[PDB]
């Protein structure tokens, strides 16, 4: 996006890249456990914004205890994708008891 | 509750005893059991060897951990070492939890 005293114009950038990684070793704070917004919308016609990623650690008051560990995500291997690349991964669930829908 | 590994079949107990040796039984026969023995004790080495299995530490935390470090300040007696009279002393209890995993 280019802004010049208003009238900003969007022009596709072919060369730039988008980098994606799935941890799969569970070495990151797991944010997904709690209910939050920004999931895929219910109704497929919608278009959704991808939510930001942050995390909390141990603390005393507002100050940080030496225990708190700060993770840098840049430090994992991640696949980089220009226009015309696709990133696909497959996951298999461990066996878990049925959910009981009966009353 | 104290700590450690609850086992259903613990390492079996090893019990040891000196076989009693009678001392100078009288010539004429008497049914009452011996009240007097040789006074003796035994001694020797004992060797215990345990093979521990470990869980290697694999993490991505950026900043440095906390470690167990003996302080570098000069003192009368080094910690975990004999004193001038030969009495070995443990200065402080050492818990096992230092490395940090995210919850």
């Amino acid at each position: 996006v280019t802004q010049n005293d208003g009238t900003t114009t969007i022009a596709n950038n072919l060369t730039s890249t988008v980098q994606v990684f799935t941890d799969s070793e569970y070495q990151l704070p797991y944010v997904l456990g709690s209910a939050h917004q920004g999931c895929l919308p219910p109704f497929p016609a919608d278009v959704f914004m991808v939510p930001q990623y942050g995390y909390l650690t141990l603390n005393n008051g507002s100050q940080a205890v030496g225990r708190s560990s700060f993770y840098c995500l840049e430090y994992f291997p991640s696949q980089m994708l220009r226009t015309g690349n696709n990133f696909t991964f497959s996951y298999t669930f461990e066996d878990v008891p049925f959910h009981s829908s009966y009353a | 509750l104290m700590g450690g590994f609850g086992l259903k079949h613990p390492p079996p107990q090893i019990l040891i005893k000196n076989t009693p040796v009678p001392a100078n039984p009288s010539t004429t026969f008497s049914a009452a059991k011996f009240a007097s023995f040789i006074t003796q004790y035994s001694t020797g080495q004992v060797s215990v060897e345990i093979e521990w299995e470990l869980q290697k530490e694999n993490s991505k935390r950026w900043n440095p951990e906390i470690q167990y470090t003996s302080n570098y300040n000069k003192s009368v007696n080094v910690d975990f070492t004999v004193d001038t009279n030969g009495v070995y002393s443990e200065p402080r209890p050492i818990g096992t939890r230092y490395l940090t995993r995210n919850l």
